[PDB]
């Protein structure tokens, strides 16, 4: 299926973590297309300045075959 | 297409094409020169299996944009049923819906609101498409055909 | 409504309802009385309301289930005609559209595709009642009352 | 996020500074701005469908973008174009109710370019037909809130170059 | 803001703002310029309660790092409480306690025990500034801007209010 | 739900246009909702006084629950029962706002008891507590000025009724 | 789920032998009623809509069911209904493809008579209207296919009983 | 079973059973009589299959619990033999290795590691069954055996 | 993406129907799709072995699998044979399909990248790939080897 | 992660035979620090508010970094900074008590420059503060433990340069 | 080794080493001069540990590919015996068997498997390494010893 690779900072705005709950934000990240369109709104919604989208597998103007 | 299909169902275990699916890649390729006979008469007769399903269609639903006298929606509407039967035909090559699927019923709902174009009167085109088709090829160029037609009908 | 809402809102981030949100249902307080008046005004004036949108309905699409020789079908459609006059005084009353949201624009659209009745039309039909009440009211009544047809249209406009 | 009155409250808190007379003003115009702007939401919100329609009606279809070969050629990508024309359109509705385009720098533009670049999406074509859009609502809103709105298309316009 | 809030609401069910929502902002948008005058109230007379409220809170307080003898705790002191004057004036012109919490209630203990400085003296403090804007402004002034010196005060009288 | 909400849904399921009994009811809740705000305004300026010095003077009426044997006795216990007590006096705010108990239906009746008997948390000292800030809330409000504090006693009493038991 | 193969494999193999003469003659009678199964089912999912349609004509409308207090009224609940009935064909075509009431069983009733006493749906109006779907069903494939799936929505009403 | 599959996978999509998925079937369906033969041919003669492939075993192994005097050993590796030629036959049956997978290769190592007999030693007496399948039955059918005899030799 | 849907998809950018050279294609798919099914079954009998083998006949007895080398380890002469059975698995699939745009889509890209990061070696990589295109071609002989061979080759240019 | 011993193991293990006389001699002086490395974790760990406390008070506060429109204004910001303090000192203990600095290059290093440049942290401001809270560890806990610990801070503050 | 699985214990809940975690590090501290003892004393007889336990394997499981007649096979396993008795030192040195279960128990079976070697070969052998290890060791070295080599015995 094609994937989406993608670089994104997303921070925390609304929540103080204290030390366990902090996990990272700069995550590069394989993702699928067809749940690419919300990790995009997802991560506009909380607020992350999104760096790097390419196309990790499948080619551009596929009709058919691209999953 | 059913090759695609049997791989990434052979992908998604891990493993090896299993005892199924090499027999069910057998019968797609040797009902393979039955297929490509049921593309030739498709592409061969197209023209008249669309001038006969728009006929038929307007003898049974005249409500339409495609026939509002505009001439500009009435060659769309032929358009868009010789690209559907060509999909149907682009099916029954794969083996599988998917040229149908990936093309032309998937997003068929959003975007045929999004032209005005009632979803119902197409899917009646549709129907008489699929009758039509019917009319012209053998029994199983039938049944395999109306396979894919009512494909078309139910993304509608 | 915005009390419901701006309490869910507290109640989210968690803390009391801020002085500014106390501010805005005093306002939502001070507001009740001309919905409460334009609603009985709606109720005075609904019956004719569908008669009247109905008229103009059947002039600006005459090809319906409702207009055919069916009348099983026109008084399902004048009954509807009425119960979202209904749900929309009931919109009016409430400030927002919570009762219409509830009852009439959720899941409205796959019910009349399950009837196939065509919702370009019912959204037409809403129309005409929009211009029908906006008539039938005053321009602050119609600056009120538009708005909640608007989004009753707009639920089924697709 | 920023709108109007946070963009007012983040500049002058970034300078441990109150408000002035020239934000006070600012915010004035923003305060007589919310009925007009308060009613245009209202009309887009009601007429989204149908402004997404005749925006694609006028400016991407019949062209080769739409037939066999084209971008917007196999439904679901029409699907997928029809869906950013709703987003850019709700959106749009946000900047243009809430005074500040803050909404479109971090919910369409960040990211939005290299995804069209990466799925070979014409973002020429887009910004034709968003600006198309934006000549829609010029068209049945009105001179000054047509332009109100069309402020923020010119800046998803320009973010998109 | 109000708009703020509206937006991001609207926007987490992917739905326009509602007429209820739009009727929220234009009331707000017809009590922008009364509370643009309040803000205006504020900015004339913050430094007075500022000035009013250390000299009382240091009477009542002594054991306070800003009356310790050094003159930048002092002026740390003065400066922290009229910039938490400054978002209350942020809260009236916004509509909602968004710049209060975002810009400094949010983290706002941890903060000052990372810096030292006692929160039940803290406390205090704001009660002293609290007392001297409401007698320092007006009547009808004070119910605009004192809830929210409630608010800021709210936050840390929770190790435990005393009784018995 | 608040007052509005829950009588225009109650027509709706029946199908009966507003009547004027309707009216008159949407138009009393619309008067009352001036100190409902105000009460909502104390509330939030007090909640942590209110919620406190209800706890405490619970403590002292009921002893034993700051006793080893009660639940409540360490501070952690201690600290939770009294975010118990800002949770009903948050919750029982919202339900003033409202005029209804729909809030209070959803939000604070949804398992309490469940909860506080898999806890072993007591009930009746709960909507003792629950009694007290409802008193202090009303003497604050007296001495506010608001003459009707029939308002403020609905929520912490449908609290109560809902958690206690039969005797 | 068991399938009607798969459940004789699970006799046999607690018995412990192999398949036995009557069970191969089972499995003979499943293996040539195979084909008008998959023409069956292929003709419930081309007009899935148009069978939900009419049985919801034939018996939920115009009755108190829909009108104010009857459990369809409120658009999302006669949604959910429909949305109900689209699941209660669906999975009894899955049961005639499959041979078995097992994903009935399984995916279905294992349940929905709690589920249904819980939120208040009407459990006989369900039952009628499963019926109403068998003989709208049973009418445009004809006698022997239309029982043959009928035994699965009787599976359902008996389920839900 | 094949069908089970078939019917999973037009579930968990909420979709219904596509015309190619169909196909599987009628294929299926017609060559039940095939593997109902196998099925009959495998009960038939499984006794002389437990026998000399247990005897070709001990010939390419005699470092096994199976001969190591314990005649109750023996006992339990005949029919632990005999069990999984069932299996197959079951497989054959049903049309896919799931009968096989979810009786008899699931937990499969844990078992017999428990059990303390070695993998390798039950894999390559899995290959002496499967080259007793390939000698007593015909070509398509020893195919169709050997095939699930491959699969429980990857399960090991 | 396999031969029958790059078909499609040219056709489908050209707008029209298969021509008869694109038929020709597709015979010569439909006609090469039984031995291909032999071959998959073939490569599914005895994919262990032959992994067995090439590792023996290529990576074995070399400095690569001793102390300091990139298959020292037990877990990551794990990591390898499983690397050579993907390769192997993922060639099988291309054979079937026709097309290395399987290969191209979830074998090769980022592998090289992944392959450098670790400190994989590709050369040793590459020469374990076509010794695996060479026991396939001994063990299935000329012609279905020589077309598993070929994405074996492609394996061999995407790690190259 | 890989500590002291894990590294000699690692590298002898990579050359293919027991510990020499001199990988035994280097894990002779890491059993030997174990003692004073095992007290100073005791003490980072109980101090580590204080710790906190006077490395940003003696690199961060009173100056423009934390003024209006610095890094760690708006009070959510300056407690992020605190818990990335923290979590730096905890990790320099984990690093102490190891006798590596490979947990800090596996879970600290590893693209915190990159996120920081992503969230426009200061990273010359962070360098300061982790030298500042590397010269509180000095003085709170003595030359030689605090220059052991002061190693692992410089590893910090080199995978941040 | 001990130390880092203090550390990572440490650490996924984030908190402090606990003062009992300390303990056990200020007292494996002062374990340390065993474990040299124990490692010296592993790599100082190592080949005679290897000499006697292929003598013993030899004698008691002669089934084996070391035996074939192959001495490059019966070299590898000496090979195989002097890494396996030299891992278990490391683990000694490290207090766990992290670098044993890393370096040569968490892809065992998949490699010896894809080397044809039986594992209950590797278990004996491993075995007979075992109790050499006992004969010249004392008891507490014997039994440090013995637990990784009862690791290496739940890996095959
Ligand atoms: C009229 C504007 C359009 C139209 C209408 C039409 N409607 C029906 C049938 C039904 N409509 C409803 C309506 C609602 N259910 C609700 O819960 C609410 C919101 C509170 C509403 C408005 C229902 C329940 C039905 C079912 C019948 C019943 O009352 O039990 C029909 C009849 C369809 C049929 O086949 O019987 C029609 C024709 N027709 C038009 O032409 C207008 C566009
Ligand atoms: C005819 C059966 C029905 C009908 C047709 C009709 N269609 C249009 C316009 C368009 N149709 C399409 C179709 C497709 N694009 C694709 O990618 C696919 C799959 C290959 C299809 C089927 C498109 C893109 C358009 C837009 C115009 C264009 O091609 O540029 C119209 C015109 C509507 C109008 O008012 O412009 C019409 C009339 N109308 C009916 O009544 C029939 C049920
Ligand atoms: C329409 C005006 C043009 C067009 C569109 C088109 N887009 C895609 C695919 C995607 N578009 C997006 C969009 C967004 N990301 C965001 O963050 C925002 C929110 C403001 C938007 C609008 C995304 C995420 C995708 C990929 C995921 C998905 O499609 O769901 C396509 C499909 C491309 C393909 O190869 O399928 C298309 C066609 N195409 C045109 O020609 C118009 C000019
Ligand atoms: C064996 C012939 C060579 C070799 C192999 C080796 N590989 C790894 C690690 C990985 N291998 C891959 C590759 C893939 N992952 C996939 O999902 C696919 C299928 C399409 C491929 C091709 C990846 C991504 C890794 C890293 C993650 C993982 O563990 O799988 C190692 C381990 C390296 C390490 O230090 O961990 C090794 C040893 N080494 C040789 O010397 C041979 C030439
Ligand atoms: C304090 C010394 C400096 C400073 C701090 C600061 N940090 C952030 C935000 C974040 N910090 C982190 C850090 C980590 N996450 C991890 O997993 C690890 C190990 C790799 C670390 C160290 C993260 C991920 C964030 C974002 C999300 C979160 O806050 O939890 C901020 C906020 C910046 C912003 O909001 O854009 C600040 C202010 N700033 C200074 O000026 C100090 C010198
Ligand atoms: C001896 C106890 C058993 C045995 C062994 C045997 N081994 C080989 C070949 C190899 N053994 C290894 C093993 C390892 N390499 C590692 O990095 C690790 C972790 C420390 C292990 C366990 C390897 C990689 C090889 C390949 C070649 C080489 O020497 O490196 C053989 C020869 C295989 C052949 O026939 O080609 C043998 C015989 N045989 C027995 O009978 C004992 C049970
Ligand atoms: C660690 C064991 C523990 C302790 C000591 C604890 C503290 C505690 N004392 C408490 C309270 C007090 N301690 C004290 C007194 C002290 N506590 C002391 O340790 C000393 C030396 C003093 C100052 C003289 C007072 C005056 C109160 C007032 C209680 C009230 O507000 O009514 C409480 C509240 C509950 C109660 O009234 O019993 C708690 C929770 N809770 C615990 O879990
Ligand atoms: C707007 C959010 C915000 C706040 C409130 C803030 C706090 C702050 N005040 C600070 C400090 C002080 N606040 C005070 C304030 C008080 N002294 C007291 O005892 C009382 C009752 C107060 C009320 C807050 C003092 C004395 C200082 C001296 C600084 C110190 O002891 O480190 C600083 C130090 C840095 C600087 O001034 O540049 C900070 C970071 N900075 C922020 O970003």
């Amino acid at each position: 299926m094609r994937m989406f690779r993608v670089t994104a900072c997303v921070p925390s705005q609304t929540r103080i973590r204290t030390q366990r709950e902090l996990q990272n934000t700069y995550f590069t990240k394989l993702v699928p297309y067809d749940n690419w369109f919300k990790e995009q709104q997802r991560i506009q919604k909380m607020g992350g300045t999104i760096v790097k989208v390419e196309l990790a597998t499948g080619r551009r103007g596929a009709n058919t075959g691209l999953a | 297409s059913l090759v695609t299909e049997l791989i990434l169902s052979a992908d998604s275990e891990a493993r090896y094409p299993a005892p199924k699916e090499l027999r069910i890649f057998q019968d797609f390729v040797k009902t393979g020169e039955q297929r490509v006979r049921i593309a030739k008469a498709l592409a061969a007769n197209e023209e008249r299996i669309v001038q006969n399903g728009s006929q038929k269609f307007w003898e049974r639903c005249p409500n339409t944009p495609s026939n509002s006298g505009v001439d500009r929606k009435t060659a769309s509407c032929q358009r868009d049923q010789g690209w559907y039967v060509r999909l149907i035909a682009y099916s029954i090559l794969a083996g599988s819906e998917r040229p149908l699927e990936d093309i032309g019923t998937v997003g068929i709902k959003e975007m045929y609101n999004n032209l005005e174009i009632p979803i119902r009167n197409i899917a009646e085109c549709m129907r008489c498409l699929k009758e039509e088709a019917m009319a012209v090829l053998s029994d199983e160029d039938a049944q395999e055909v109306a396979a894919y037609f009512d494909l078309i009908i139910q993304s509608l | 409504s915005v009390i419901s809402q701006v309490i869910a809102t507290a109640d989210r981030e968690v803390r009391y309802l801020s002085k500014g949100e106390l501010d805005a249902i005093n306002r939502f307080f001070n507001n009740g009385p001309q919905r409460l008046r334009i609603v009985s005004i709606l109720n005075s004036n609904a019956e004719e309301i569908v008669e009247k949108g109905a008229r103009r309905f059947w002039q600006r699409c005459p090809i319906t289930p409702s207009n055919s020789d069916n009348q099983q079908f026109q008084a399902s459609c004048l009954r509807d005609q009425a119960w979202f006059i209904r749900l929309i005084s009931y919109a009016v009353a409430v400030g927002d559209v919570d009762p219409l949201e509830a009852s009439g624009v959720r899941g409205v659209r796959e019910m009349y595709l399950s009837l196939e009745v065509p919702l370009r039309s019912v959204a037409l039909c809403m129309r005409s009642l929009k211009e029908v009440t906006l008539a039938m009211l005053s321009r602050e009544d119609a600056a009120e009352v538009g708005p909640y047809f608007d989004y009753l249209i707009a639920g089924l406009m697709p | 996020m920023q709108d109007a009155i946070t963009t007012l409250i983040n500049t002058s808190d970034a300078q441990g500074k109150y408000l002035d007379d020239s934000s006070l003003d600012t915010l004035q115009e923003y305060f007589r701005s919310g009925d007009l702007r308060a009613k245009a939401a209202m009309t887009i919100s009601a007429n989204a469908s149908t402004i997404v329609t005749k925006t694609v009606a006028k400016s991407l279809l019949y062209t080769d973008i739409t037939g066999p070969g084209g971008n917007m050629y196999t439904c679901r990508r029409y699907a997928a174009c029809i869906r950013d024309m709703d987003f850019f359109l709700r959106y749009g509705t946000y900047a243009m109710l809430a005074g500040d385009a803050s909404i479109l720098d971090e919910r369409v533009l960040n990211g939005l370019k290299e995804t069209y670049n990466s799925l070979g999406v014409p973002v020429g074509a887009t910004i034709r037909a968003v600006q198309a859009m934006k000549e829609v609502v010029n068209d049945m809103l009105g001179a000054e809130a047509g332009k109100e709105v069309g402020y923020y298309f010119d800046h998803i316009c320009s973010g998109l170059s | 803001s109000i708009v703020k809030q509206i937006i991001s609401n609207a926007d987490e069910e992917l739905r326009y703002p509602t007429p209820g929502e739009l009727e929220m902002i234009r009331s707000f948008c017809k009590t922008g310029a009364s509370q643009i005058q309040l803000a205006k109230t504020l900015e004339s007379h913050a430094p007075t309660i500022v000035e009013r409220g250390t000299r009382k809170f240091w009477q009542i307080c002594p054991r306070t790092p800003s009356n310790s003898g050094s003159p930048r705790k002092t002026e740390a002191a003065q400066r922290d409480m009229s910039w938490y004057i400054r978002l209350i004036s942020y809260c009236l012109l916004a509509g909602n306690d968004q710049p209060l919490r975002e810009i400094g209630l949010l983290g706002m203990k941890e903060l000052y025990t990372n810096i030292g400085i006692p929160l039940d003296n803290i406390l205090q403090y704001l009660r002293c500034l609290k007392a001297e804007a409401i007698a320092l402004l007006s009547e009808a002034e004070a119910e605009a801007i004192i809830p929210y010196f409630d608010q800021i005060i709210q936050e840390l009288v929770r190790p435990g209010p005393s009784y018995f | 739900r608040d007052t509005v909400t829950s009588l225009i849904s109650n027509y709706d399921t029946t199908g009966r246009y507003l009547d004027r009994d309707a009216i008159d009811s949407l138009q009393s809740y619309f008067i009352t909702g001036a100190n409902r705000v105000k009460v909502a305004a104390m509330i939030s300026a007090n909640a942590a006084e209110i919620s406190r010095e209800a706890g405490k003077k619970l403590f002292e009426v009921v002893p034993e629950l700051i006793r080893p044997g009660g639940n409540a006795y360490t501070t952690r216990r201690y600290a939770a029962c009294l975010r118990d007590m800002d949770y009903y006096l948050r919750y029982s705010s919202y339900a003033l706002v409202a005029g209804n108990n729909d809030v209070l239906m959803e939000r604070v009746l949804q398992g309490l008891r469940e909860t506080y008997n898999s806890l072993g948390v007591p009930i009746a000292p709960t909507v003792q507590g629950i009694q007290i800030m409802k008193e202090m809330v009303k003497e604050r409000a007296s001495d506010m000025g608001v003459d009707d504090t029939s308002f403020i006693d609905q929520p912490f009493d449908f609290i109560s009724r809902e958690v206690s038991e039969i005797s």
